[PDB]
C-alpha cells in the first residue's frame, strides 16, 4: 500500500550553465507522497532540499546546490486508488536561472521496465503491448470437442493469418524480447509470407516478462496473427502475442496407449484438414 | 546526533533496543571478526516499512516507538551461528534500503554471543 | 546587461493566486556590497525581477 522513492541528481556539465535546479517528479498513477518525510528532509540543519511542495501525484523540490557526484534523497508515498494499467511515469529537472535547460527521465514501477515494449526493426516499429500467450498443453491433458478446440479457434472466433509447424533449434535474447530460431517443416496456412516453404528459418519473439518458453529440439505448431517487422535477412518476423495457438506436437512416444491415441487422431485430422482445405465455415 | 544501543543459548530469543535523539530511519548492521560487516534489516522513519536480509526472512522483526523514538528488533528463533557485533546506524537523507555502507555517524554497537 | 544576485531568491506558494514578496534593505545592501558596488551607482540602473 506504500512505496519508497529515491531521487538522485548530479551535473557533469559544469562548463555550461550552472547554479541550482528544480526537481519536479510525478508520482505513480494513484500514489501521493508523505508530507512528514519531506518536512523532515527540509527542516534539517545541513538541509539538502531547501523548498518542497507536494500535491497528489506531484512533488516539487528545490535543490540549491547540484553536486557533481551522485546524491540521492528519498521519501515515502502511500496509495489511494489502484493502478489501472502498467505505465512508466516521468521526472523532470529544470535549471533555475534558465528553465529551458531541462532534463526529463522516464522511470518505471518497482518491477516493470522504464519504456513501453515495442518490436522495432529498421523502418517498421510494430507495437508489442498487451498480454503474452500461454502454453496450452491440450493434448497432454484430457479434453474433447467436435472440431472445436482448433478448427473453431482457426476459423470462428479468431482469424489466424498464418500457421506453421516448426522445430525449435536455438534460443536467444534481444533487448526485452526473447528470440526463438525455428525452421518450417510444412506450411499450413499463409497470407502475406508467400516465400515461406519447407526448410526455411523463421524468428519468433515473445516478451521476456512472463513464463512462456520453447524447449530446444521439440517440434511445435504455431498459429496467430501476421506481424509487420522483418528479420535481418529480409524475411517476415512474427510476434507470439495473445490469441495465438502454440502447441507442441506429440512425438507418438506418449500417445501409443489407447486413451491418448484418439486425441492424436483428432490432431492429425485437424492438421490434415487445415493444410488441405482453406478454413471452411 | 548520537546513537545509543543496549540489550544466549541457541534457539532462544532476544530483543535489542537502539535509542536516538533524532527520529529517523535508523537501520541495523552486523559485523563479524575477520570479515566485512553485513546488514541485517532496515526500517523507515514512520515504521510502516521494513526490509530484512535474505538469510533472516520472516524470522527477525523491527518496530519503533512513537513516544521515546527508539527502534526495537526482536530475534525469536535465534540461529546458532549468527554471532556478531550488532550496530544501529542511520543517515539524515532517508535512503531507505541503502544496502551498501553509506551510513554516517556510525554507532558503537554491542557484543552478543551465542552458544550452541 | 543583466547581473543577477547569486542569492536573494524566493520560493513561495500561492494563496488565492497571489503571493507577496519583498527585498529587505539589509539583504539588498549585502548583495550590493558582494557585487563590489555601492548605492550611489544606482542612477540609470533598474531592478530586474
Ligand atoms: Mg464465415
Amino acid at each position: 500500500s506504500r512505496v519508497h522513492y529515491t531521487v538522485c541528481i548530479w551535473r557533469n556539465g559544469k562548463v555550461g550553465l550552472s547554479g541550482m535546479a528544480i526537481a519536479d517528479v510525478t508520482l505513480l498513477s494513484g500514489f501521493h507522497a508523505l508530507r512528514a518525510d519531506l518536512e523532515k528532509l527540509t527542516s534539517l540543519s545541513d538541509r539538502y532540499v531547501s523548498h518542497f511542495e507536494t500535491e497528489g501525484p506531484h512533488v516539487l523540490l528545490y535543490f540549491d546546490s547540484v553536486p557533481t557526484s551522485r546524491e540521492c534523497v528519498g521519501f515515502e508515498a502511500v496509495q489511494e486508488v489502484p493502478v489501472g494499467l502498467v505505465q512508466p511515469a516521468s521526472a523532470t529537472l529544470y535549471d533555475y536561472y534558465n528553465p529551458e535547460r531541462r532534463c526529463s527521465v522516464f522511470y518505471g514501477a518497482p518491477s516493470k521496465s522504464r519504456l513501453l515494449a515495442t518490436l522495432c526493426s529498421a523502418e517498421v516499429c510494430q507495437c508489442a503491448e498487451g498480454k503474452c500467450p500461454r502454453q496450452r498443453r491440450a493434448l497432454e491433458r484430457g479434453l474433447q470437442d467436435e472440431d472445436g478446440y482448433r478448427m473453431k479457434f482457426a476459423c470462428y472466433y479468431p482469424r489466424v493469418e498464418y500457421g506453421f509447424q516448426v522445430k525449435v533449434l536455438r534460443e536467444d535474447s534481444r533487448a526485452a524480447f526473447r528470440l526463438f530460431e525455428t525452421k518450417i517443416t510444412q506450411v499450413l496456412h499463409f497470407t502475406k509470407d508467400v516465400k515461406a516453404a519447407a526448410n526455411q528459418m523463421r524468428n519468433f519473439l515473445v516478451r521476456a516478462s512472463c513464463r512462456l518458453r520453447l524447449e530446444p529440439g521439440k517440434e511445435y505448431l504455431i498459429m496467430g496473427l501476421d506481424g509487420a517487422t522483418y528479420d535481418l535477412e529480409g524475411h517476415p518476423q512474427y510476434l507470439l502475442d495473445s490469441n495465438s495457438w502454440i502447441e507442441e506436437m506429440p512425438s507418438e512416444r506418449l500417445c501409443r496407449s489407447t486413451r491418448q491415441r484418439a486425441a492424436c487422431a483428432q490432431l492429425n485430422d485437424f492438421l490434415q484438414e487445415y493444410g488441405t482445405q482453406g478454413c471452411q465455415v | 546526533v548520537q546513537l545509543v544501543e543496549s540489550g544466549v543459548q541457541a534457539g532462544g530469543s532476544l530483543r535489542l533496543s537502539c535509542v536516538a535523539s533524532e527520529r529517523t530511519y535508523m537501520a541495523w548492521f552486523r559485523q563479524a571478526p575477520g570479515k566485512e560487516r553485513e546488514f541485517v534489516a532496515a526500517i523507515t522513519s514512520s515504521g510502516m516499512m521494513t526490509e530484512y536480509a535474505p538469510s533472516v526472512k520472516g524470522r527477525f522483526t523491527i518496530s519503533r516507538d512513537n513516544a521515546k523514538n527508539t527502534v526495537y528488533l526482536q530475534m525469536n528463533s535465534l540461529k546458532p551461528e549468527d554471532t556478531a557485533v550488532y550496530y544501529c546506524a542511520a543517515d539524515l537523507r532517508q535512503r531507505f534500503g541503502e544496502r551498501v555502507t553509506e551510513y554516517d555517524y556510525w554507532g558503537q554497537g554491542t557484543q552478543v554471543t551465542v552458544s550452541s | 546587461k543583466k547581473t543577477f544576485f547569486r542569492g536573494l531568491e524566493s520560493q513561495t506558494k500561492l494563496v488565492n493566486g497571489q503571493s507577496h514578496i519583498s527585498l529587505s534593505k539589509a539583504e539588498f545592501q549585502d548583495a550590493l556590497e558582494k557585487l563590489n558596488m555601492g548605492i550611489t551607482d544606482l542612477q540609470g540602473l533598474r531592478l530586474y525581477v
